[PDB]
């Protein structure tokens, strides 16, 4: 764009250009993410097809809607590539996996920027409430050792990782947070994990995590002070999976309207 | 007048389809002569048993049947051949049960009031062979009752069920055309079809559960008769290259007599009156004449202007850049002003004028205007010659009519008065500016022109400048008259040509000679 | 304002702000892509290191330059997760692999937008000279069947793929082009391949495919009418690999200057790209 | 229709719209390909399928024709361009390059020829546009330059064993000799035909589309010039079905780079 230098005009012409949903029906793609269990319960070889014809009703041309199958919250969390313009991901309340779910939401619902970290040669530090370490893979196990202003351990010996502080034991997606403004020698299991240094920010004008199950929320926040509740964070009452999908279809536009179209670029949110 | 007839057509084209769609379903997969007639015919049946033990029948159906005979008519022995077939038969069945020993008729046909019997007829006299153009035919025939005989179903064991009864009367209904193709030659005929009325007795199948049904089953429809007979009487009433003749045939059309016949709404019913044909020609032909129009010059063109408005009034947000010689965009003026899609040889103005003529001109007509409109001079040409030819046959009437439109009065111009200023778009070439009164010429304008054309009434300048100025000087031409001679008034024009006879009689005539096609 | 279009004042103040290379040396990363054979011929355990010190000369701080090893044009054309700000990829003329190379160039040198295709349920069609089907993977084998306006085959039976038309037999990267405005039932070997529907456009303000050997020729037009020659398409005369790298280093800025940031990425564009 | 010349230059500025809509209706398109091309396609209906696909781009059924050359040498030799627009597909065969160059030079250009009698009259080329184009079964041309006496220069006009061989059994040959010098010629007229041609106008039809390599071709007989025309297109090579799809998907673009021949236009004299 090269432009942002010159304001924009504020005159109230006052002419709303009508519809909005009639541009998105024609030009955008809708990608539905669900868990295996969801589809297994449906037990039809043509469910993706039936729903698609039903999607014409709500106004989405045949070749428009795509159906992606994550089989777990952890895998759907490791190697991320939102495929379509609009992504609405269905998540089933599994109470033991809550934080797994929180860490995954925090990634889709938000806009991320990521540079690479070399745990080997360089001990790092986070800068602000927006600098976090997002690591993900087969088995992510992160141990940390805070450094005083001398490159010396504080409660640890930068030499023996048996004195480090473990902050993640074999997760599939992890957003680690350390006391801001302190250097740390890091010890990740890079064999099965990848850890990258991300700065947060923009949010996502796409992800509309629809939650099935429970009650209760989650506060993506890392702090204790704030709790943000966004429109791209919806909830549905579980009955049967066929019902869930019927509702998602019967209210596609409502769900789409709670998102937008800016923000799609390269799939994999971590930015190297 | 022509205004209607022409437009009237393109208006009633939607019909073309419906009709068109008929002949398909129905399509595959002078001199008078008389003669009492005696029609003898018979049915045939096909009876097929199922396999197995022998208690079950699979099909009992009607089959076409031939009959030949001779009868006397006017002291001559006539040899006749008939073929009897049925249509619209009804499928009945009887299920005595699923055991191998239970009597069953899977399907048996019955003709009822929703069925027809057809009898094709041919005989060896000369009037019959000379029937190839047929303008009309009616039959007055006695009815005949066809009754079913008994048919026994010989079961391997026991008492035999017997189908008995059934009857229908045959009534002459509708007269057409038809023809039989055998191994080598053809037998022309206008096979009549008989509508049916059910009669007593009803039919039943003894030993079963089938009684009191009305209609004629296919089991034994001839009831041992050698033939059925229907006799009566019938009455019959009987009767590139083209162009080169139309032209010559024009060189004679009067003048005054013509004009008038352009002040008479010669619409639909009128044009296809005089034609005298064999059958539903002029009919599906007045429809075919249509099924030609919606596929030619006049057609599409008009279909274009129409859009060029929609599209340019629907777009706007994205109105075609185009260009417009005049106040603003408006298909008529501008769309021609810009899409000067052809090229090279003379001066500016003329080119737009021209291209703005094309649309404006011919086109205008099929909508709204005053006085004798060119075409109304054309129609006159048509309803004329298409009468001094006498012909019948289909393949002609269509096209030729159409083609008349696209190629009649090759050129021609128009004018728009406004504040005593005759603006004349001399199509192809020319354009002048008047001072209405004292026939004078001042700088013409592509501008003043623009609008005043777009949305106001136009006039099919019968006589134009050239003829007019020459006329105004060697005569007089009261202010009164003149003012009419512009609106192209019928009267005032008719006068001169009818009265005086000078010039006027060339500007007119010449046009006739131009609608030569 | 940054999520909308803003157009600039045109006054000729006329004051060029000097250097430009002195912002890129400080703030940008340089990623060098080469083939295995390249490094094998060099035969040193410290070549990446030696070149790095040499890179300080041209003005790139120690932790700045990265060295990525593709071992073939086919694999490289696969996991093209260009890692750094500036990517200069070294391609060694292999004459049998020309189109493999062309298809890979077409991908790096250009800006691509893709969506996923479900070959199973929906027969697709390309729209303009910019709608292409880019498929890539282990073994990409694509057979096609053009549909008339009835969903019926034209020279094929939408039922038996033995009547389809094969347009790719086991490639690692394929940019398929079909007659625009026609529907096609597609039959890819999705087991080993992935086919996606891409719209082209912007180009890349990064790569700089540097070609070793031949007498070179790259076609990036699918058509016959055009031939585009861009600055991000350079060529070097093959002598020895050490020489190639020396030159790449001795002319880093010249090569970088022929690219430049990443308009589509930079910050002031995160909306319409990034 | 024909003879004389001067157009008016006034900027009426009225482009007459489209132009592709007259060529779709009135013109024929002839596609030339090699056998290998069709063999790789392996369908009995490929010509047909492509034809329906050609309606899309706007060419009525009976419009497009498909001619099969099986080699660059025979094609070079049997050149009777059949249709209004000819787009010839050439495959990069690296050993046949000059065969290809000589064939391109013939289609892409407008030629004027007269017959030569090697037997009775020793000839000379006049300008950078007078060339000797010979073609046939096996064309073998030996030459002997004559000084201003009808005597050989490095040869005996009597024994062809002293001649200079400039072509050994080619199927198409455009021979060039030092301008303004007479030469006794010795062609193998049994299998060859040699004719004296004057060049000129370029062709407003062909559109040699080159498959493969990363060629650079070389016509100009000289060393000084290199002409690159629009009727000389290229498509990097791999699958034949793809080539044809592209040719179809961009027919108009390819046709637009050509148009009406010009030398054959009625309007001549």
């Amino acid at each position: 764009n090269y432009g942002i230098n010159l304001p924009i005009t504020g005159s109230m012409d006052t002419a709303y250009a009508n519809s909005t949903q009639e541009e998105t029906f024609l030009t955008s793609t809708l990608c539905l993410y669900y868990p295996t269990e969801a589809a297994t319960e449906i037990n039809d070889n043509s469910w993706k097809d039936t729903l698609s014809q039903l999607f014409l009703t709500k106004g989405w041309p045949t070749g428009s809607v795509y159906f992606k199958e994550y089989t777990d919250i952890a895998s759907f969390s490791v190697d991320p590539q939102l495929y379509c313009d609009y992504n609405v991901v269905l998540m089933k309340y599994d109470a033991t996996l809550q934080l797994d779910m929180s860490e995954l939401a925090d990634l889709i619902l938000n806009e991320w920027l990521c540079n690479p970290m070399d745990i080997t040669l360089y001990y790092y530090q986070q800068t602000d409430e927006a600098n976090k370490w997002i690591s993900m893979g087969s088995s992510c196990t992160i141990k940390v050792c805070p450094l005083n202003t001398q490159t010396l351990g504080i409660g640890c010996l930068t030499t023996d990782t048996a004195t480090f502080e473990e902050v993640a034991t074999a997760e599939k997606l992890v957003i680690t947070d350390v006391v801001d403004g302190v250097n740390h020698k890091l010890d990740v299991t890079t064999a099965t994990c990848t850890i990258r240094n991300c700065k947060k920010l923009g949010p996502r004008e796409n992800v509309a995590v629809i939650q099935v199950g429970g009650s209760d929320v989650l506060d993506i926040t890392a702090d204790p002070t704030t709790a943000p509740q966004t429109e791209r964070m919806m909830r549905i009452n579980w009955k049967k999976w066929w019902q869930v999908f019927y509702t998602v279809v019967d209210y596609v536009n409502q769900i789409i309207q709670a998102m937008s179209k800016r923000s799609r670029s390269l799939n994999s949110a971590a930015f190297y | 007048m022509a205004s209607l007839i022409y437009r009237q057509l393109l208006t009633n084209s939607y019909t073309v389809d419906l009709s068109d769609e008929i002949q398909e379903i129905g399509s595959t997969k002078e001199m008078q002569y008389n003669r009492d007639i005696t029609i003898r015919f018979k049915f045939a049946s096909s009876i097929v048993k199922s396999g197995g033990l022998g208690y079950k029948w699979s099909e009992i159906s009607f089959k076409p049947a031939n009959y030949q005979y001779t009868y006397t008519r006017d002291g001559e022995e006539v040899t006749a051949h008939t073929t009897c077939s049925v249509n619209g038969m009804n499928d009945f069945n009887f299920n005595g049960g699923s055991l191998p020993t239970d009597f069953v008729i899977s399907r048996y046909e019955v003709i009822k009031e929703n069925s027809y019997v057809y009898v094709d007829y041919w005989d060896d006299s000369q009037a019959f062979r000379n029937m190839v153009y047929v303008r009309s035919l009616a039959a007055n025939l006695n009815s005949v009752i066809c009754t079913g005989g008994d048919y026994s179903f010989a079961l391997p064991v026991g008492q035999w069920p017997v189908m008995t009864g059934g009857a229908v009367s045959l009534h002459s209904a509708g007269v057409t055309l038809s023809t039989q193709f055998t191994d080598f030659v053809s037998l022309n005929s206008l096979r009549f079809r008989f509508r049916l009325t059910v009669e007593e007795p009803s039919f039943s199948i003894t030993r079963t559960r089938v009684s009191r049904l009305y209609g004629l089953p296919a089991a034994n429809p001839n009831n041992g008769k050698e033939y059925y007979e229907v006799a009566g009487r019938f009455s019959l009433i009987s009767l590139g290259e083209l162009r080169e003749e139309f032209n010559a045939l024009s060189q004679e059309i009067a003048m005054s007599q013509l004009i008038d016949l352009a002040l008479l709404p010669l619409d639909m019913f009128s044009m296809f009156s005089g034609i005298k044909s064999t059958i539903d020609a002029a009919k599906s032909m007045a429809t075919s004449v249509m099924k030609k129009f919606k596929k030619s010059g006049l057609a599409n063109s008009v279909s274009t202007l129409t859009d060029s408005l929609s599209d340019a009034a629907s777009s706007i947000s994205r109105g075609a850049s185009i260009r417009s010689v005049g106040s603003s965009a408006s298909a008529w003026t501008d769309v021609s002003t810009q899409i000067t899609d052809v090229s090279s040889s003379v001066s500016s103005i003329s080119t737009q004028t021209s291209t703005i003529s094309r649309r404006l001109r011919l086109k205008e007509m099929a909508t709204q205007t005053e006085g004798m409109n060119f075409d109304d001079i054309s129609a006159a040409v048509l309803k004329t010659k298409i009468d001094r030819s006498t012909q019948i046959s289909p393949n002609t009437l269509p096209d030729i009519v159409t083609e008349a439109s696209e190629k009649f009065i090759p050129n021609r111009a128009y004018r728009v008065i406004n504040n005593d200023e005759v603006f004349e778009a001399g199509t192809d070439g020319r354009f002048f500016a008047y001072r209405v009164e004292t026939f004078d010429e001042i700088p013409f304008d592509v501008q003043k022109f623009a609008d005043l054309v777009t949305d106001s009434p136009v006039i099919s300048a019968i006589i134009d400048f050239k003829t007019l100025k020459n006329l105004n000087d060697n005569y007089g031409i009261s202010r009164q008259q003149a003012f009419n001679l512009l609106r192209s008034d019928p009267r005032v024009l008719r006068e001169f040509i009818n009265q005086d006879n000078p010039i006027i009689r060339n500007r007119i005539e010449q046009l006739i000679m131009q609608c030569r096609l």
